[PDB]
């Protein structure tokens, strides 16, 4: 009666969709041929993978999810790895030609040949399902088809489905290192259609997963491999209320309207606690109080801001495993007491929490220990502008000769765009200081 | 569990789980059907699954097509009682069905009786690698139970005989059964069977 | 024969009256089967009140179970008495409210409430002589608080002469888990004190102050919390059910409580609550039942009485005993207490006895107390609300959905208005 | 500290009142004791 | 704040007990009375 | 009937009242588990002066336990006669006094006595007729000297019509345990000479003396000191709750042996006292407990009674037994030791018989007495003090925490006042 419908865009969208869907087939027991293990002759055991398996009268669980990308070459390692017969031939939309870290080649010229191969699929997952929330949207800042196709696929999308729920999950651009140039390009001028097209967007840095993986986990030198399981293991408490039983269950529109008090600020932040290794774990205590504060420690925070230097708004509990009501109204009536932590005068109440019964699961060879509790913070704050306004003085430094315009000019669109970008921005910072001004 | 701690100390303490059951405990799954007086509109096939961990009994029955009722879920991982009683003031900690489940063991389940049926493969794998718990798996001892009546081992072949009538090594389950229950032993449960 | 009809709305509604008709389902003898296995034959006099009876002697709870999303809905059939509830008594939607009380009231409750109507109706109309209604509902919740109190003014616009009683779930000062709860809650208020004869209102944070410091328990998962709330409702109705020696209805503890209509929040609390270590060593005797009612422990508000001063007060008393302590002690509060009663009415507390006590338990009682100290509940949500509202926040869910602001501005000037008749009474 | 002396000294308070309200039912009290002796006054004055 | 209510209810207190040791003032004068008619009773009893 | 409230404070108080709870339980007939197992029912007819009744036939002693180290009670509970004591009736703090009067009072004992007063009060309306109060604690420590002269500051000023009977375990010099307590010792006589109306002495070389030469014991444990000093906790109020033929309470003896509202510091005895190797060879009479009551080898206080004066003597009698031997032995000793009596009041003696003697004896004899020897105990703590004040050493533990040093000027002025009284009127 429940399921959900996730799209993955551009490579970061179709790389963390791997590893997101293989925990989602170990939390159900789906093995990757696609069916329960031939050794159980009899199955159905709980309609929890009804959300994100179908099912067919043979047995096998098919996901409900559709990954695009344009360039052919990792998608095509799906269909040739260990979950080929899982994935549906259909469900995985393949360009042939890349936009090539560019806007304008991702958004007017190639991105309209497929954008209505999708929406048909899109389309055909809309009807198997009889209750849908929304949509969930993995996509990347800094890619070509992350960027380009991605501004025209939210502007068809809230238009082919009103009142739809729209979440996006942006990679965004690292403060200090990024794997391109013209990134700043492909980040301020996707913002026109994101800030009007879209109801929440949680944004994930990078090269803050860096540090945090290399000095919580003992693990120097990670990988993109295991950086996704643990933002599959965000998706995995996020959603964990919606297929398993709690205490109190949190919906996806529960949080959409707890975490946007205005229309031009719908822009929280993920953290995910505690992360820690196998060797760590069993030597210390995991207390509720000791797993909610390192999320509101800037330390273990995980978009490079500081909420010291800003103010919350919102914040979101996502409670998952064993643990009791009675300590988390003493947890957070705890973190209302220190001062170093401020909030806003004018939003007294900022929790909303959600209680998840199940522990979760580990995977084999991953870097996270079996854990019996998690929390995962979706928090909005103001510090956020302070990652803009070095990410626009980049960005104007780098307009101010004229650079790279060239490459988005003679493909169609006109200049003019560049300029009302800035400007918009410029009139939504003006909104993120204003918010921030207490009466 | 939570109340014990006001007479073991003055000030109490948390109750402390099994860390160490958690840790190393896979489902043990069961075929199970409805039983009480003769009723039309109750001919249900539910599957009962243990969970090993926390010590958890679920049952669901699976949706059927063209059936009157459609009961997805049955019980939400919470544990058994035994019909034993004896509610209130119980000075001992309270009795639950602890894991002991054969084949044909009617279990009454919150006062509906359940007649176990069939097992899942993996769980009659437990069952055959487990024996020290259940000694109703011993192909030792369940044909020891049948060694008992040596005399009547030479008729026997005779009616395995009557039987194979097409000289074929390829006889029937339920063939199979009644002359087992022909031997009128009672003591051939279906477990060992 | 006076039969009480049950409303059942929202998730925290689910929760707590699965449990309510859990304990009358013990109380009464009535195994998870549907069949009844007890002793006495005195518990099948009067078992219509709350049961409909069917082929095969089965007996079904008179209740209505709604709520907008379908998750709860089987969390509700595959509990330990889920089977025992109709299943045409479950009404459901798709597209959730999740935390907001404006899709609640104007948009995805308005066509669920017809076919509510259409079960309630239906199962209203069967009753020989109903008696009235209870309901269970949170404030704080898109379901339970916005399309409840429409079904509060509709069947308050349908049964006028009837009597209609909430267990509501006010917020709490720290607990608090919405960010909008004053937009979910002062709105429901403005909607409740026009439309509601007696409420109850029930708090989260008080039953963790009763469960760990009362009862010295370390773990209160949300079923032991829910048995506190349900103790008390199934304490109020005792007299209803079995003889005694001074019988109560719900009516009648309405007339002696309420003097004016728009005073009728009331502070609830419940006396045998004893610790587990210390309940061998306390001896169970009437002036220790009267000692810890009207200790501001006990109490199920987040209010302090002694902040403000009483109005009227109740006391519902099960088992067989003498009256003479029930109303010898109850004056003697009544002397030592002076500055905590009002002086312009005398005689504030009214007395019933039921001959039954509940299972395994020799006497016990309940207070339903009318206090003015519930301003310091609604003047904490007036700030919260003032401190919000004067910016515009959140408004977006709620001005997109039809409703102006001069319903905004209504429902302060209704709730200051409320308040301000409180004071006159102080 | 002050919350300390305030809530001693509320408690005194009411104990004063207490003991005030007492001293009123003696006086209401052995006042009818009076009145009954002087009517006793009365009937012995009849008496002479 | 904390000063001004102690202060305050210091005042009511005082006034409480100030009150209390009127009424005990007015027990003993009409205690007094009391004694003076029943001497009084006593000399028309001998007059009788 | 006469309900006495027993208060420990300290952890010298918690282990002479564990043993005081064995003492009498045995004497009652009181099993460990909380039922009664006698073979008279005279130990029945008198039980709630020192037990409270609860349902089930259990009965639980009405005291209070109170400690800031929690180290103590675990020790309670733990011993053979701790299952009796209710959970609610162990109040503790978390931290230690130090062996500091500052923090024992002012700072860690300042804010637990709020717990203490609720637990206290609640058992004092619980009692049918209130007879008074009896408290244990020592002097030489912290939370016993600081807690306990702050409780007995704060129920004297809320019950002044009851009285005060102090068990304290006063330093001695050979046994100095500590080498602060000579300025507790002086910050505790202050608080104790003002609100007490009955103080009695005890010291830890007077009971290491008996146990030797008169018990002939060579290991004296803290378990058999403790069981000296129970036998006259248990003798003193023998007349309170059991028959005989010249009965007297606590109030007799406060107003047969405090003639001035300052000399009410007494010394205690018992003297049915013998070894194990002697008890063939000795006759159990009256003429032999008088002889051995009055010799300075029995007294409980390390003071020699003949160096001093008595004003009044007290002496309560247990068993079947005449009473001319008892008039005349009493008239001899004052006869003989005329010179040891002062002689400007007659008659110092003070007898009450009763009718029932302690488990395992055929007579008992408990000895209370007010004497002017009670200078050379005070003397002491004068030269000590004055000592260690003059180089204003172990002070910055006591000016750290709130307290000026002019207190300690008037503890000195107050004391050196009581040793000129008992010295004026010798
Ligand atoms: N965290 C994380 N980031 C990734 C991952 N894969 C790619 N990225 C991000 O994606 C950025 C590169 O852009 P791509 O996603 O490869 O480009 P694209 O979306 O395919 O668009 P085109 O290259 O034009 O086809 C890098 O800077 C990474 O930060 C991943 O697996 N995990
Ligand atoms: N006392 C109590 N409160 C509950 C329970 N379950 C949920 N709540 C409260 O209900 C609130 C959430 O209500 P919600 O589910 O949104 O109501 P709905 O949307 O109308 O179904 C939370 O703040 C909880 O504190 C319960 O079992 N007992
Ligand atoms: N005779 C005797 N003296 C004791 C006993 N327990 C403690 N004391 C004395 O108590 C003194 C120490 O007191 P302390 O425990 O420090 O007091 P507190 O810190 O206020 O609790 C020592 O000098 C001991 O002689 C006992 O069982 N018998
Ligand atoms: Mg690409």
């Amino acid at each position: 009666m429940r399921e959900c419908i996730s799209i993955h865009v551009g490579q970061a969208g179709v790389q963390i969709g791997n590893a997101c869907w293989e925990l989602y087939c170990l939390e159900h027991g789906i093995q990757p041929d696609g069916q329960m293990p031939s050794d159980k002759t009899i199955g159905g055991g709980d309609d929890s993978f009804n959300t994100f398996f179908s099912e067919t009268g043979a047995g096998k669980h098919v996901p409900r999810a559709v990954f695009v990308d344009l360039e052919p070459t990792v998608i095509d390692e799906v269909r040739t790895g260990t979950y080929r017969q899982l994935f549906h031939p259909e469900q995985l939309i393949t360009g042939k030609e890349d936009a090539a870290n560019n806007y304008a080649r991702g958004h007017y010229t190639i991105g309209k040949e497929i954008i209505d191969l999708v929406l048909d699929r899109i389309r055909k997952l809309a009807d198997q399902c009889t209750g849908l929330q929304g949509f969930l949207v993995f996509h990347s800042f800094g890619g070509g088809t992350g960027s380009g196709f991605t501004s025209l696929l939210m502007e068809r999308l809230s238009v082919d489905y009103g009142k739809k729920s729209k979440l996006e999950f942006s990679i965004y651009p690292a403060p200090q290192v990024s794997t391109a140039v013209v990134e700043p390009y492909n980040s301020i001028l996707t913002t026109h259609t994101t800030l009007e097209h879209s109801d929440c967007a949680f944004m994930v840095d990078n090269e803050a997963i860096y540090d945090i993986c290399r000095r919580n986990l003992d693990i120097e030198r990670p990988t993109y491999t295991n950086l996704n399981r643990l933002i599959g293991q965000i998706v995995s408490s996020i959603t964990a209320s919606l297929r398993f039983d709690g205490a109190l269950n949190v919906d996806l529109t529960e949080f959409q309207t707890n975490l946007v008090p205005y229309p031009r600020i719908h822009f929280p932040l993920a953290t995910y606690a505690p992360v820690i290794s196998a060797e760590k774990a069993y030597h210390e205590q995991l207390s509720v109080a000791e797993i909610t504060n390192a999320c509101f420690e800037p330390a273990n925070q995980m978009v490079k801001c500081d909420p010291r230097h800003g103010k919350y708004m919102a914040c979101c509990l996502l409670y998952r495993g064993d643990v009791v009501p009675k300590d988390v109204n003493a947890a957070i009536a705890t973190i209302k007491t220190k001062r170093t932590i401020q909030f806003v005068d004018w939003c007294p109440t900022g929790f909303k929490v959600g209680i998840n019964y199940q522990p979760p699961t580990v995977v084999p060879g991953g870097d996270l220990a079996k854990v019996q509790r998690a929390v995962c913070m979706l928090s909005n704050t103001t510090a956020i502008a302070e990652a803009w306004a070095r990410l626009d003085h980049k960005f104007d430094l780098m307009y101010a000769k004229r650079a790279f315009v060239h490459w988005y000019v003679g493909e169609g669109m006109e200049e003019g765009e560049f300029s009302e970008a800035r400007e918009d921005m410029a009139a939504l910072e003006k909104d993120y200081e204003e918010v921030g001004v207490d009466s | 569990e939570d109340s014990l701690r006001n007479c073991i100390d003055l000030k109490p303490t948390p109750h402390r789980r099994n860390f160490k059951k958690f840790m190393e405990k896979n489902i043990l799954r069961f075929f199970a059907k409805l039983v009480t007086d003769k009723c039309v509109d109750l001919d249900r096939m539910f599957v009962i699954s243990y969970y090993l961990g926390d010590d958890t009994i679920s049952v669901f029955e699976p949706i059927e097509r063209n059936s009157g009722i459609a009961g997805g879920m049955f019980l939400k991982r919470s544990r058994v009682k035994k019909p034993g009683q004896e509610v209130f003031k119980s000075e001992l900690s309270e009795y639950i069905k602890a894991e002991e489940l054969y084949i044909g063991v009617t279990v009454n389940v919150n006062g509906y009786l359940f007649r176990l049926l069939n097992a899942d493969e993996y769980t009659l794998n437990y069952m055959e690698q487990n024996t020290d718990k259940y000694p109703f798996s011993n192909l030792k001892l369940a044909l020891q139970k049948l060694k008992q009546e040596e005399g009547k081992s030479r008729e026997l072949k005779q009616v395995f005989k009557a039987a194979d009538s097409k000289h074929t090594n390829m006889v029937d389950y339920n063939t199979f059964r009644d002359i087992l229950m022909s031997l009128t032993v009672g003591n051939l449960a279906e477990q060992e069977f | 024969m006076r039969e009480i009809v049950h409303l059942q709305a929202g998730q925290c509604g689910n929760q707590i009256g699965a449990k309510f008709w859990e304990v009358i389902s013990d109380e009464h003898g009535i195994d998870p089967t549907g069949t009844y296995h007890g002793d006495s034959d005195l518990q099948l006099e009067r078992i219509n009140v709350y049961y409909n009876e069917a082929t095969g002697g089965k007996y079904v709870p008179r209740a209505v179970l709604v709520d907008l999303e379908p998750g709860t809905m089987d969390s509700v059939r595959s509990g330990p008495f889920g089977q025992i509830f109709r299943p045409d008594n479950f009404v459901f939607g798709q597209s959730g409210a999740g935390n907001n009380w404006a899709k609640g009231h104007y948009t995805e409750g308005a066509e669920l409430v017809d076919s509510v109507l259409d079960v309630v109706r239906k199962e209203a109309e069967s009753c020989d002589c109903l008696q009235g209604f209870q309901l269970t509902h949170s404030l704080g919740g898109g379901t339970g608080s916005g399309m409840g109190t429409l079904l509060i003014s509709k069947i308050r616009e349908e049964y006028p002469d009837r009597i209609m009683n909430t267990f509501s779930v006010v917020p709490s000062p720290k607990v608090s888990d919405t960010v909008v709860e004053p937009y979910n809650a002062t709105l429901s208020v403005h909607q409740l004190v026009e439309n509601t004869d007696e409420t109850y209102c029930i708090d989260n944070e008080a039953l963790y102050d009763i469960c760990f410091r009362t009862l010295k328990l370390t773990t209160p998962t949300y079923g032991d919390l829910n048995h506190l709330v349900s103790a008390t409702m199934s304490g109020v109705t005792t007299c209803l059910r079995f003889p005694g020696q001074l019988n109560a209805d719900l009516r009648k503890l309405a007339v002696n409580m309420v003097p004016f209509p728009r005073l009728h929040f009331f502070m609830p609390g419940f006396a045998p609550l004893t610790s587990r270590g210390s309940q061998q060593y306390r001896a169970l005797t009437v002036p220790e039942l009267t000692q810890q009612m009207f200790d501001a422990k006990n109490m199920m508000a987040a209010c302090d009485p002694r902040h403000g001063r009483y109005l009227t007060v109740a006391a519902v008393f099960r088992g067989r005993m003498s009256m003479k302590e029930v109303d010898e002690q109850m004056l003697n509060v009544q002397n030592k207490n002076s500055s905590y009663f009002v002086e312009w009415i005398p005689n504030n507390v009214k007395t019933a006895v039921c001959d039954i006590p509940p299972r395994g338990l020799k006497m016990s009682a309940t207070f339903i107390g009318n206090s003015t100290a519930i301003q310091e509940l609604f003047k904490r949500i007036s700030e919260q609300f003032t401190a919000m509202f004067r910016r515009k926040a959140f408004l977006h869910w709620y001005t997109g959905e039809g409703m102006d602001e001069m319903e905004f501005t209504e429902a302060e000037s209704n709730m200051n208005d409320l308040v301000s008749e409180y004071q006159q009474y102080q | 500290q002050q919350q300390n002396l305030y809530e001693a000294v509320r408690s005194d308070r009411n104990l004063y009142s207490k003991n005030l309200v007492e001293a009123q039912d003696e006086i209401t009290d052995m006042k009818r004791k009076l009145k009954i002796m002087i009517h006793q006054v009365d009937e012995l004055k009849e008496d002479i």
